[PDB]
Parts: structure tokens; sequence; C-alpha cells
């Protein structure tokens, strides 16, 4: 849940 | 307790143990599987554990959805060590970190025998493990072999549908590592210029225009949009691609809920492409 989809 | 290196970091835990709390690691949960590691707390898929696990969350109470970790929970477990991901926010993973030992755990594909390791270090199922890892890279010889010269010069891409949404990975993220680099296919430039997890239009899509699509795509994760896959097919831009066209689509080859960079996913993935790109199950 940022490996970023976020 | 003991020091377990682990992706050039030193953890002590108690060891081997069974208290052993998965959250955000799906990877774990696929190296849990092959393993036949019980663990105390896993991650819950809409609120249940799905049937390709439930082999081995039979001990095991929820640590909560695989990005939402119910802190408290993890807490009245009190687990000798969490596997947690590296795919978390770092506040998120210093908020898990409260409630005991936690290692985050690489959602990097080439760090799949790493992570294996972790666990069979944990558990002490090492030897079973290096078995798990053998067997792979033995499999993956003798299939390299069945697969003809002209689907590994192919044009090929794996997407996951999340929230309606095309996504695709690194080259060395997901399937990715078993398409491009164990199979040795090439990977297109928009997956070599990926630095994450990144969405990519139909549009964009229609220009790479790939021989062959692997779909990805898990309801749970388009809850929001439903219909997504059926939309997607629908759509004139992605009825010009190639692969449309040529009936080179494979939906959920694999389980959609597999993460790609572990020995279960790739063994599994093998096999898929295999059978796919030959477009015959002898391979
Ligand atoms: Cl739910
Ligand atoms: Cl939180
Ligand atoms: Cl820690
Ligand atoms: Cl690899
Ligand atoms: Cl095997
Ligand atoms: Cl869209
Ligand atoms: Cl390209
Ligand atoms: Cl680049
Ligand atoms: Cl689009
Ligand atoms: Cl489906
Ligand atoms: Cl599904
Ligand atoms: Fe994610």
């Amino acid at each position: 849940g940022t490996g970023t989809g976020t | 307790k003991k020091k377990i290196e682990y992706l050039d970091k030193t953890y002590e835990v108690t060891v081997p143990t069974d208290k052993i709390a998965i959250t955000g690691s799906v990877e774990s949960m696929e190296d849990a599987k092959l393993l036949d590691v019980h663990p105390q707390g896993a991650i819950s898929f809409s609120g249940k554990f799905p049937d390709m696990f439930k082999d081995i969350t039979d001990k095991a109470e929820p640590t909560g959805e695989k990005m939402e970790p119910n802190i408290e929970k993890i807490l009245e477990m009190k687990p000798d060590v969490i596997l947690a991901s590296t795919k978390f926010p770092e506040k998120t993973l210093q908020k898990i970190s409260t409630a005991g030992t936690t290692i985050p755990v690489s959602h990097i594909s080439s760090n799949w025998k790493e992570n294996m390791m972790l666990l069979a270090q944990l558990t002490g199922k090492e030897k079973k493990a290096k078995k798990i890892i053998a067997d792979y890279e033995q499999d993956l010889k003798e299939t390299k072999t069945k697969i003809n010269d002209k689907a590994k010069d192919s044009k090929a891409l794996v997407i996951r549908i999340r929230q309606g949404n095309i996504y695709i990975y690194p080259e060395q993220v997901y399937f990715n590592s078993t398409l491009y680099g164990d199979l040795g296919l090439k990977a297109p430039n928009e997956v070599k210029a990926a630095k994450a997890q990144e969405l990519i239009s139909l549009e964009k899509l229609s220009e790479m225009n790939p021989d062959h699509i692997f779909v990805q795509f898990s309801d749970d994760e388009n809850a929001d949009k439903p219909d997504a896959l059926k939309d997607l097919e629908k759509n004139p831009i992605w009825k010009s691609l190639k692969a449309v066209k040529e009936d080179h689509v494979y939906v959920n080859s694999v389980d959609p809920l597999a993460q790609g960079g572990t020995a279960w996913s790739k063994v599994r993935f093998l096999k898929a492409a295999a059978e796919k790109l030959t477009q015959n199950k002898l391979a």
C-alpha cells in the first residue's frame, strides 16, 4: 500500500 | 535466541519456532505452503483463507488483510517473529515492529531462494527448502528444452489488473524473473524501464503489441470494477493487440493471488508458460 499500485 | 542473516541484515530470533505471524508477505505464505509450515498468524484474503492455503492455515489466526495488519491481533499472539513485507510503508513496518521481531520479506523475485531459506532457518527445514530449490532448478533445465525457439524469441508480457487498471512490473519482480530471466525471453522496454509496480495504459500496450499476454485478475483486487476483464476484452484498442487476435491471451494461468517471486510461484509459472507458449499441455 505505498512496492510503490501506490 | 539465534542470529539469523537475511539480505545483509541480522535478526535474533528464537529458532526453530512455529510462533510465526505473517502479514503483508504473501510470499512467505507461499513458502510456508511448500515447507509445510503452519504459522500462528496468516494473511486473510477477503476475510478468508484461500483453499490453496488451507493445509497450512489450520492452526492460524488472521493477521488481517494483506495490506492491513491488525496490530492488536498480532500483539495478542506475541509471536517469536513477524514476517512482514518490503512493500509496506516504512511507518507501517515500524508499527508492526511494536508487536515483535519483524523481518520485511523481499518482493524482489530474484530473492526467492533467500526468502525460502529464511522461513526454513526459522523452522528447522533447511534440508527441505534446499530440495525444493534444487527441484525447481532441475525442472527449469528440462522445461527450457521443451519450449520451441520461436516461442523463446517472442514478445511476451505479464499484466495484473487491480481496481480495473492494468499494471506491469520490473524485470526482477513478479513472474518476470521466470519469464525473462529463467526462460530467457526478452523483456520489453516498458518492463526494463519499470522502477516498481507501474500502471500501463491500454494505449501504450497497443504500441508494445506483444505476441503473448499473461493476464492475472483477482476478483478480490477488483471489487471496485468487477467486470474490468470483460470490459477490457470489448475495448477496440485491446482488440487491436496481436496477442488478442492470435488467441494468445492467458487469463489466470496461475492463481491470481500468486506473487511470482517464490519457489511455488515460479514452478507454477514455469509450467504454465511452457504450456501456453507451446500451446500444448505436454510441456
Ligand atoms: Cl471481509
Ligand atoms: Cl496501520
Ligand atoms: Cl524488529
Ligand atoms: Cl531467478
Ligand atoms: Cl519440482
Ligand atoms: Cl481505465
Ligand atoms: Cl517494446
Ligand atoms: Cl531504462
Ligand atoms: Cl488505458
Ligand atoms: Cl476470471
Ligand atoms: Cl479471483
Ligand atoms: Fe502491492
